[PDB]
């Protein structure tokens, strides 16, 4: 049951992740920073971790009464 | 790795017999016992543990039984910011006499095209400063462009003007790939890039990488040098996220190179004498020149059109790989109008009112319509003459000739061909000038006032001067 | 949250497969037992 | 898992000459040791010629080739709607696997003589020129032929977007499921097309089969048949499908590559002897079934790119001979401002009025006769002011109807509004208006009839014809808006 | 075939070009002097 050894013994191996954020990667951060840069820059440019403030405009108007 | 022996040398095709460890297809093999490095790319497994290969350099002096060593990978070229300001050939050797290219990573020149889920639909107009391009068939940031033309219509001058304008306005590591072109033009471009500061031989802030395989190279080098330049640009796009410019001149040569070995690889010719694998080779090459979600590649490709055909299989196959084709015409260059862009044959996928604005689109369509009407009226003009035209039609012909002249523009790189100064017309100025010509705002000015001017203010000033002289 | 979940579970699945490659007469005997069980 | 195998004698250009495999069938799908797939096209006494579904750099001399025992098949079903798939039905849009239940062979035979009934129901495109002058019916094979960049894909996309009005309604008899097979295109072009179809909400009833330019020649060869099988699923189950092969020239090129590399005898333009057989057995599968077979249908819209308008080339000749008509596009008409650039003189629909509603028939017979007379006397423009009043009237009405046929991109019109507009045209209510305003009028008038006259449009849509009450009401609406028009 | 006569070159296309140039050099003369 070679793969069945794999499937349990490795998911168990990944489950031992108490201090592990990404299960002993030692890498993948060098590109994660790029992905999160691209993903964030294509969703916007401000800080997308806070609430947005709102500035609002008022339509323009002119002199309309009979001159 | 594995060692074999040359068993046949016919032209640029070499057969190698491996006793142990037949190399996969597309591997690079090194011939042992040669002064300069000769590389053979595997193309076919012939059976009986023999492989057919294409030579990247000359095959003279090769002997049957000469030892060939397997590298275990395709041609690997150095990639990185160290390639900027350098010139490499098809196999990545530095051919600028400036020493080795000490990058820290090498990339194989054969890779898979980006997937479908990696495509980006963003279309943003790239203003070049050229009147006819921006007006009728504008280029987009991250799109594939393509410049079609026969021999001597101005593909190189236009691609050099684009280099000048965009690349000096750009901040994203351009890459030029000379594919089967004149070596004289390569030296010219190298030195006009050094003197322009784009390539810096000291204090390495160079922003262009050059890859060159010219007309004197064997078919294999001319077929793979486009892939080499593509791989440099691909590293700049993926592993650095930068926005790359990719100039290729000429891409037709790539196609042509394949033909020059096709029958020697044992393949029945297709139509017009082209390899049976024309469309798929062009596909697997061009599908790698693309903008992905990881980066952007704007590519300008000069496409030679043999004998001004445009129906030859090579240009006709290239047409479907581009986003904004610019087709140069000899009938236009013989009028004296430069650039020789054909207004009724150029196309752009961003010539859409929802993209360029309704004013831009309406002006472009009005220009194209009045030029088509001029075409239709020229027959009547040949038969009847000019004096028997309707007055609306004389007005049409006048405005059409004026628009023809105004689409012309003096280039900064053609200052020797014309003696004129270079002009870089902004987009709004182009739209405004052509709208004003179409509206009739300049019916009183002559037509030679619009020949080789920038904005319309220059047409007015030139008319005033032409009058003040006589 | 999805993209970080995708890169991670991808970096997990190729880890766990690469991590058993580092890891049997019972199998060789079991193979012939399976070939007998072919019938 | 005991499998019959063979050895790769040789590999090159995507062709594997394979030893053994004594029991492999013709056109059977085999699997290489590297996981790649292939199809056995040449069964020769000493070897089998396998075409490789991928890149031949993974195949080496000596690799093991397994059989699968099955002719190529693809998943079919409604689970494919809204998906982008490859030529073999694998999802390429990253939205998970296709949860289909049924598989169908890509090389099944077309319905015979008896299972068919005449083509009688309209397939609305939303383009005024097509729906009025070149009508397409459900079960027809109408060719979209033209030069490059003349507006063919736009016609296909308008036809796909237009079916939203029918697919959002409740009338199950009028629903049309679309399939867009893209052969030899860029992946970014297909992504733009998919985005355009999603924005128009047209993906929920559309399948997009994508065999792009970097895919192997066998995949581009096979993609039209995969799409045709996915549409035959609907055609067999009482539903109605439309399929657009964009385009068949590139499939012919891919098949020619495969044949030339298999050393099959070349013919004219190096195409094999059975390229006509190829396109004909692909296109005869678009049929209209009788009620005894569910009443379903499959409509084919093959696309062909001609070089310099040369319709006497090999593949254009073949596909023109096979189909039931053609929509011809001209680049000169394109740059004259006539868009969609349909050439009405050359376009033809051999189904014809049998594929039109009675209202469109009413107005379109008149429009066709008038545009024909206009085409006859159209050379006399540039001199029109110096002929009879009848010739000048012919020219006037002709240019009015010509400007009446121009249409914007991605904006297909309902059949009722098309009928109202052609009514305003061929009844004379645009002769007093000068040409440069027609289009503008056509817009404003349209809005008018859409806003305040839903009753007349709904009654025409429900009746399919213009009855005398409908005729008179249309009359009054047109004359009122025209009198009150700027 | 809208510009077929002057795209083919030949006598009928070379005479058309000459006629156009004659007319418009006349008009450019009578347009410059009026400036
Ligand atoms: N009815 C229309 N109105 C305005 N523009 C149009 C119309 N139809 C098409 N176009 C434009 O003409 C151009 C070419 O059209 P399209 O790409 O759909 O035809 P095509 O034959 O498929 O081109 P290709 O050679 O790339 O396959 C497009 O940019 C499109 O936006
Ligand atoms: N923009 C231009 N301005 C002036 N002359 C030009 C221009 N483009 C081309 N020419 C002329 O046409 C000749 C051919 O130019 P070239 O760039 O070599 O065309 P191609 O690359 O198609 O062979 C040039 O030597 C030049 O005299
Ligand atoms: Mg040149
Ligand atoms: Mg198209």
């Amino acid at each position: 049951q070679k793969l069945f050894v794999d499937k349990i013994r490795e998911y168990k191996s990944k489950r031992q992740t108490s201090g592990g954020p990404v299960d002993a990667s030692s890498e993948y951060q060098q590109e994660l920073e790029r992905e999160l840069f691209k993903l964030k820059q294509m969703f916007g440019n401000a800080d997308m971790n806070t609430f947005p403030t709102f500035k609002f405009e008022d339509p323009k108007f002119e002199v309309i009464e009979k001159p | 790795a594995a060692t074999g022996r040359i068993v046949a040398v016919i032209g640029a095709v070499v057969d190698v017999q491996f006793d142990e460890g037949l190399p996969p297809i597309l591997n690079a093999l090194e011939v042992q016992g040669r002064e300069t490095r000769l590389v053979l790319e595997v193309a076919q497994h012939l059976g009986e543990s023999t492989v057919r290969t294409i030579a990247m350099d000359g095959t003279e002096g090769l002997v049957r039984g000469q030892k060939v060593l397997d590298s275990g990978a395709p041609i690997k070229i150095p990639v990185g910011p160290e390639t900027l300001g350098r010139i490499m050939n098809v196999i990545g050797e530095p051919i600028d006499e400036r020493g080795p290219i000490k990058t820290k990573q090498f990339a194989p020149i054969h890779a898979e095209a980006p997937e479908f889920m990696e495509m980006s639909v963003e279309q943003e107009i790239l203003v070049t400063g050229i009147k006819v391009v921006d007006l009728l068939a504008p280029y987009a940031k991250g799109g594939k462009i393509g410049l079609f033309g026969g021999a001597g219509v101005g593909k190189t001058v236009l691609i050099m003007e684009l280099i000048n304008n965009v690349a000096k306005a750009h901040g994203g590591y351009s890459v030029f790939a000379g594919v089967g072109e004149r070596t004289r033009e390569g030296n010219d471009l190298y030195h006009e890039m050094i003197e322009s500061g784009v390539i810096n031989l000291k204090d390495a802030t160079s922003k262009v990488a050059l890859v060159y395989g010219q007309m004197n190279e064997p078919p294999g080098a001319r077929a793979r040098v486009a892939l080499t330049g593509l791989t440099v640009a691909e590293y700049f796009r993926d592993q650095e996220g930068q926005d790359v410019l990719l100039f290729i001149d000429n891409i037709f040569r790539f196609t042509q190179a394949g033909s020059e070995v096709s029958a020697l690889l044992g393949r029945i010719p297709s139509a017009v004498g082209y390899q049976p694998t024309l469309a798929t080779d062009m596909g697997t090459m061009q599908e790698r020149i693309t903008t992905t979600k990881k980066g952007s590649i704007t590519s300008v490709q000069a496409i030679y059109v043999p004998a001004d055909d445009l129906t030859d299989p090579a240009p006709a196959t290239t047409f479907a790989h581009l986003d904004a084709t610019t087709v140069l015409s000899r009938a236009i260059a013989e009028l004296g109008i430069y650039p020789a862009v054909d207004p009724l044959d150029s196309t752009s996928r961003i010539m859409d009112p929802n993209i360029v604005g309704s004013e831009h689109y309406d002006v472009a369509r009005g220009v194209q319509k009045i030029l088509q009407d001029y075409k239709s009226l020229q027959d009547i003009i040949a038969i009847l003459g000019m004096d028997e035209l309707s007055e609306e039609d004389k007005l049409t012909v006048s405005r059409a000739r004026k628009i023809q002249r105004f689409l012309s523009q003096p280039f900064q790189v053609a200052e020797v061909f014309t003696g004129h100064m270079g002009k870089l017309v902004p987009l709004k100025e182009t739209i405004k000038g052509f709208q004003q010509i179409l509206a009739g705002e300049y019916d009183h000015l002559p037509e030679q006032a619009f020949y080789m001017v920038g904005p319309i203010e220059e047409a007015v000033a030139k008319a005033d001067k032409l009058a003040e002289e006589h | 949250q999805n993209m970080m979940r995708r890169k991670e579970q991808e970096h997990m699945i190729n880890w766990v497969e690469k991590h058993v490659v580092q890891s049997t007469i019972a199998k060789c005997i079991a193979d012939l037992k399976l070939l007998a069980k072919k019938a | 898992d005991l499998e019959e195998t063979g050895r790769v004698l040789s590999i090159g250009d995507g062709i594997a000459r394979v030893h053994g495999l004594r029991n492999v069938q013709a056109e059977e799908m085999v699997e290489f040791s590297s996981g790649l797939k292939g199809m056995s096209l040449n069964l020769e006494p000493d070897n089998v010629g396998v075409v490789v579904f991928g890149n031949d750099k993974l195949i080496k001399e000596g690799d093991i080739v397994k059989r699968t025992g099955a002719i190529v098949d693809v998943p079919v079903g409604e689970e494919l709607l809204g998906r982008v798939v490859d030529a073999l039905g694998n999802a390429i849009d990253g939205k998970g696997p296709i949860g289909s239940k049924t598989r169908r062979r890509v090389g099944l035979k077309a319905p015979g003589i008896i299972p068919r009934i005449s083509v009688r129901e309209p397939m609305q495109t939303g383009i005024k020129a097509v729906d009025s002058l070149v009508p397409i019916g459900r079960g027809q094979r109408e060719l979209i032929i033209g030069d490059r960049q003349t507006g063919k894909t736009s016609i296909a996309i308008d036809t796909i977007i237009n079916q939203k009005r029918f697919n959002d309604g409740s009338d199950e008899k009028k629903k049309l499921y679309c399939i867009y097979v893209a052969i030899g295109q860029k992946r970014s072009t297909v992504a733009q097309l998919v985005k355009r179809l999603t924005d128009a909400d047209a993906m929920k009833y559309t399948i997009v089969v994508s065999a792009t330019a970097s895919d192997a020649a066998p995949l581009q060869y096979l993609a039209p048949y995969s799409g045709c099988s996915m549409g035959e699923y609907f055609r067999d189950n009482g539903k109605h499908a439309l399929i657009i092969y964009d385009d068949l020239s590139k499939q012919a090129v891919a098949y020619r590559q495969m044949s030339l590399l298999l050393r099959r005898p070349p013919g004219r333009e190096a195409y094999p002897g059975d390229v006509f057989y190829l396109h004909s057995r692909l296109l005869e599968r678009a049929a209209k079934m009788n009620d005894a077979f569910g009443g379903g249908s499959l409509t084919a819209l093959p696309v062909i790119e001609t070089q310099a308008g040369d319709v006497s080339a090999y593949i254009p000749t073949n596909v023109i001979s096979i189909t039931d008509g053609q929509i011809f596009l001209e680049t000169e008409l394109f740059y004259k401002g006539i868009r969609p650039a349909i050439n009405v003189g050359l376009s033809v629909s051999r189904v014809g009025s049998a594929a039109q509603t009675r209202a469109m028939k009413q107005v379109a017979g008149t429009m066709k006769l008038e545009l024909a007379q206009y085409r006859e006397v159209a050379a006399f423009a540039q001199f029109g002011s110096d002929l009879d009043a009848a010739t000048q009237q012919l020219l006037s009405r002709g240019v009015r109807l010509t400007e009446l046929l121009k249409q914007g991109q991605y904006s297909p019109m309902a059949i009722e509004e098309q009928v109202a507009v052609i009514y305003a045209g061929v009844r004379g209510y645009l002769d007093k208006l000068e040409p440069s305003k027609i289009t503008k009028f056509e817009n404003a008038f349209l809005s008018h009839v859409v806003s305040q006259h839903q009753a007349l449009l709904g009654t025409i849509r429900a009746d399919g014809k213009i009855s005398e009450q409908s005729d008179a009401k249309l009359k009054e609406i047109v004359t009122n808006f025209l009198a009150g028009f700027e | 075939g809208a510009g077929s006569i002057r795209e083919a070159g030949g006598a009928f296309g070379k005479r058309e070009q000459a006629e156009e140039e004659r007319y418009f050099r006349a008009q450019s003369r009578e347009q410059l002097a009026a400036l």
